[PDB]
């Protein structure tokens, strides 16, 4: 089991996940105004992924945690360097409040529901680019922003519709202001390292997952989230897996199987959160929190010795903080 | 079954999650994270008879014993279950970042 | 220290308090040291037009502002003037967490 | 990791394993064992220190809300962590037979 | 609740035209199917004193034998006159039946 990088088609697939935001503001003063403003000022990313196909941004809207119900009006000025799909994937938000969103030329806007796509109104106007420009615009348009978001191209956007009243009267684009109201998920590759000893078996598999760090400047405990879900297709399969979760730090494993059924075995020196999603379509043993040991040959040896071999392939992510296992068909 | 819902709707002495402000600079002594500043996570508490969702049979023998022999003080405990994951933003440096401090929102109670 | 301060960690900004015995420094961001090595430094410098007050992370080893710092061991931040040319210039450095939070510039008294 | 050796040698106040003798007649009413009568079910107590071997970071902001809050009714439980299986023979009809009730005997602490 | 029954096979009793004595069967065992009911027997004889228990369906007769007291909640023993010995049969449906013998209720 030679140290090397781990291929594409590997079972096990290393990202990170991280919740941030290029720069913005946050103003609670547009509570006199009828109407409250949001600005996602969306900036195209390095990627070259993006060349045809014209992108699609979905949308998350929530409430505060201060409020329960939101009736206002709510105005979305959602200026983006390209032509957007506007899936407005709404959430916990009255129906029938109208939601004018203010987008470029060629931008859609898309409702689960029909009857906010009734209530809704869609305007396109040509807006700046600059995000002070485009405040700027938005003040002389509405006299004020409830808030504003300078982020980066993402496929989903979680807001929480609602003047938080810890935030003042004012915003002022500032590049260290950061809040949980107003974020963009991204997910990248990570380096990784391992080998692949035994092949697909449809009886019992062992898939070890090590750890170094989870990417965090602090020393706690966070949450490693670990997907399962079938490798080609969408159909269910009936598979049994081994997973050794290996933390040099305190980590949290939340494991998360979609369309896998059968039985599984975790194996950590730390504890383990499953999704009812895992509980149902799988049956997981009640792990043994155990001083595994430290390093991969010496954890292989240890899963060897207790009869759940030949490992199926190990792996290591350095950086991560999300896991993505995919079963062969 | 025995979560937030539960034994908010109804209160219930048994083993579930109760109501809990934590408050990291004040009630946890926590200043290393800029916001939340506070948040709530609802705290395992409450005894379980022997009727009850006692997953171990060995928490059943030690309900049955407490039963048969009341001066024992040997009984199953209230312990968490499942417990999400709670997002919070700090600052390392200039640089701020959302991180998942996972396990210190309590949702399900068993007993054990 | 295995754990970094938690130092106030605000930019040049206005501050209210000038000379005073002992200040706040009035900062809402409160980060980690990107470094354990690093202790938390408070700077104030007064001009004929305002006055600014900045807290940050800095290693007390490397001069800031072209200024060394022996003040890194103390529990307080405690003030130190400097002969920064035309402008008054403070400066102090503290190992304890949030410490530059709190501003002395002349204890006595 | 807190074997019973560590604490029955060594008395520990932190949590811990603690002895204590069930028998199946008396105590539990599992007239239809056979063989053992009774056997020892230590029990899982002891309050829990912050610095002690911990696992959950629930139970680690729990003892600090404590230390930092003294009175709270709230603090993380002395409850089993391993439980040994207990092997017994009996006669079903006229057929000896030999079964392992799971989780039986208490042989590590936690504290969550 | 648990029920405890005699399943010992023939066996010798020290309590020969006794009113009552124990169980004198340490072995218990959970009958096969549910729906058995606990049959003792007693066959004592001066030669010797020969008893047995076992578990079985009340419709089954036991050594040629109709169990017609299988619906006694509490094993009572009825007298049968056999060659050689004298029989007493009992048989039990409720739990327990282990706790204590009773031949006959007059002295």
């Amino acid at each position: 089991c030679e140290l090397l990088p781990v291929g594409v088609g590997h079972p096990v697939q290393a990202m990170l996940k991280s919740f941030t935001a290029l720069s913005g503001c946050a103003s609670r003063g547009t509570t006199s105004h009828p109407q409250e403003v949001h600005i996602i000022n969306l900036r195209k990313g390095s990627a070259q992924g993006a060349r045809e196909k014209t992108a699609e941004v979905a949308l998350h809207l929530r409430p505060i945690q201060s409020l329960h119900v939101h009736q206002k009006p709510l105005v979305f000025i959602l200026n983006s360097p390209q032509p957007i799909l506007w899936k407005v994937r709404t959430e916990k938000l009255a129906p029938g409040v109208k939601r004018i969103f203010h987008v470029v030329e060629g931008s859609e806007v898309h409702f689960e529901v029909g009857n906010f796509s009734k209530s809704g109104e869609v305007k396109v106007e040509t807006l700046p680019h600059g995000n002070e420009h485009l405040l700027n615009w938005a003040h002389h348009r509405y006299t004020a922003v409830t808030s504003f978001s300078e982020l980066r191209m993402a496929h989903d956007i979680y807001i929480k519709v609602g003047e938080d009243p810890v935030f003042s009267e004012t915003c002022k684009i500032d590049n260290k202001f950061l809040s949980l109201n107003y974020l963009a998920s991204y997910i990248e590759p990570q380096p990784s390292t391992g080998c692949v000893l035994s092949g697909p078996d449809h009886e019992q598999e062992v898939h070890i997952i090590e750890l170094q760090a989870p990417n965090s400047s602090s020393a706690f405990q966070v949450d490693v989230i670990v997907d399962l879900r079938p490798l080609d297709g969408d159909i269910p399969l009936h598979r049994d897996v081994v997973l050794l979760l290996k933390g040099e730090k305190s980590v949290n494993w939340v494991i998360k199987a979609h369309k896998v059924m059968g039985k599984l075995e975790i194996m950590t020196s730390d504890t383990v959160s499953l999704s009812e999603d895992t509980e149902r379509l799988m049956q997981v043993s009640k792990t043994v929190k155990q001083k595994l040991p430290a390093g991969s040959q010496a954890l292989i040896q240890w899963a060897e010795e207790n009869g759940f071999n030949p490992v199926t392939s190990y792996t290591n992510t350095p950086v991560a903080n999300h896991f993505n296992l995919r079963l062969r068909e | 079954a025995l979560d937030t819902n539960y034994c908010f709707s109804s209160t219930e002495k048994n083993c579930c999650v109760r109501q809990l402000y934590i408050d990291f600079r004040k009630d946890l002594g926590w200043k290393w994270i800029h916001e939340p500043k506070g948040y709530h996570a609802n705290f395992c508490l409450g005894p379980c008879p022997y009727i009850w969702s006692l997953d171990t049979q060995y928490s059943k023998v030690l309900a049955l014993y407490n039963q048969h022999n009341p001066g024992a003080s040997a009984a199953p405990c209230c312990v968490p279950q499942a417990l999400e994951p709670l997002p919070i933003v700090y600052y390392v440096g200039r640089k701020p970042k959302v991180e998942q401090l996972s396990n210190m929102i309590v949702r399900s109670c068993k007993c054990s | 220290v295995k754990f970094p301060q938690l130092c106030k960690f605000c930019d040049v900004r206005f501050s209210t308090c000038d000379n005073q015995k002992s200040c706040m420094s009035n900062c809402s961001i409160t980060s980690i040291c990107e470094k354990p090595q690093e202790v938390c430094v408070a700077v104030w410098r007064k001009n004929d037009e305002n006055i600014t007050l900045e807290t940050v992370c800095h290693d007390p080893k490397l001069p800031y502002h072209d200024f060394i710092l022996e003040d890194a061991a103390s529990p307080k931040c405690i003030m130190k003037e400097k002969k920064k040319p035309g402008e008054t210039f403070f400066m102090c450095s503290c190992s304890s967490d949030e410490c530059n939070d709190n501003i002395i510039f002349s204890e006595e008294y």
